[PDB]
């Protein structure tokens, strides 16, 4: 029995391919603030591919940009969660 | 003993495992990258978020290429034998496949293949995590109303 | 209110970037094959994220290649799971 | 009513939704493209698993590039107000990012443009999946005993 070497990877991105991921300068990334309050609030009680959705909601309806530029003004951004797990995972037991 | 599924990984091992947090800040002058602000904020965060989920975090800051590498290569060659699993934050500039070190950009299949399945026995089986705060192009979300 | 115009979508690819996928010429494809499967016996059941991870799980154990060319014999295959989606999927109400 | 928390789609609306199968087995010769034996066997496999979970079905095959992108734009442009979600299959040779179509390849992302949250209102904020049974590469995953 064997198993792909490239098995039980989990990429937890903060953008979707090819676009731009925001931070704010005082409350840090969009991203990293939803993932820690997220898993704060259900690692002991969701597994992990239902967190990280709870993430990618939390990301895309909290946030948008504000610029004086126009160009990146009134952005929106989705985490983007790439999986080759094999089982669920849950930090509790 | 009665049926067993196995449908979810064995989270119960000694050890949850390590937590690697690489916060770049600060990146060489002539590689012309702005520093991140706020990146900080996140990596305390993490820190903490992480800490109550009992792993054993690593934070290392403004980490150039060569030592993001030797740094990942280091922590495959550890024995994880007694832990359930591993996490890797990393938090920096970035391109689609890249992440940035202070110095240069770094391959994130370069740092993943530290990890693989064959290439560091004591974590097979076990949930490779990594999580990447950085841009992976150029492109922006105009978004649409609700 | 706005959403990212790229949020809501998953991306369920038969193998990981940048490898090859393999297909059974009578059987057809090892992904294929393996998500039929997972779908017939649990999407009445699971939510879909859970039900991909038990197709990652099958063609990651149940398939390896048998080849004369030494290049493409013994080889493996996993999955890969990409989601923006904002919520949880269950095919049934 | 009782507490709301939207954890989930709703997936009860008149209709499951689309389920669009593209299935090319037999390519162009000038193309160079082998044909996909075995390939039929999972277009009716796929036709049956969705039919059971109520979607309306419909399988093409053998389409060239300038047919993969004519059907996605014609049915992005259909009103999926009644419809709970959208399903695309696609089975075919391919490469990172593209799906050949008989003819020559078809950048995905031009594919699932059309169903973009702003260019198809009647399906935003409802699920839209594809499901990519094509190679993204020429790697080959050599495993690791258990």
């Amino acid at each position: 029995h064997k198993i792909p070497v490239e098995a039980d990877f989990l990429y937890a991105y903060s953008t979707a391919p090819g676009y731009y991921s925001w931070r704010n300068s005082k409350d840090g990334s969009w991203f990293i603030q939803s993932l820690c309050a997220m898993l704060k609030q259900y690692a002991d009680k969701l597994e992990f591919m239902h967190i990280l959705t709870r993430v990618n909601r939390k990301v895309a309806t909290e946030f948008e940009s504000f610029s004086f530029d126009a160009t990146f003004h009134a952005k929106k951004q989705i985490p983007c969660i790439v999986s080759m797990l094999t089982k669920e995972l849950y930090f509790y037991h | 003993s009665g049926i067993s599924l196995d449908n979810s990984y064995k989270m119960d091992y000694p050890e949850m495992g390590l937590c690697i947090i690489i916060n770049n800040k600060n990146f060489h002058k002539s590689t012309g990258m702005t520093s991140r602000s706020g990146t900080d904020v996140d990596a305390a965060n993490l820190r903490e978020t992480f800490r109550n989920l009992k792993y054993e975090v690593r934070n290392k800051n403004d980490l150039t290429r060569e030592e993001i590498v030797e740094l990942m290569r280091d922590v495959s060659k550890e024995d994880h034998s007694k832990r359930s699993s591993f996490v890797c934050v990393l938090l920096s500039h970035g391109e689609e496949g890249i992440i940035f070190g202070t110095n240069g950009p770094v391959d994130l299949k370069k740092i993943t293949n530290f990890f693989r399945g064959d290439r560091c026995r004591s974590l097979t089986g076990k949930p490779k995590l990594f999580i990447i705060q950085a841009c992976r192009g150029t492109e922006l979300d105009c978004g649409i109303e609700t």
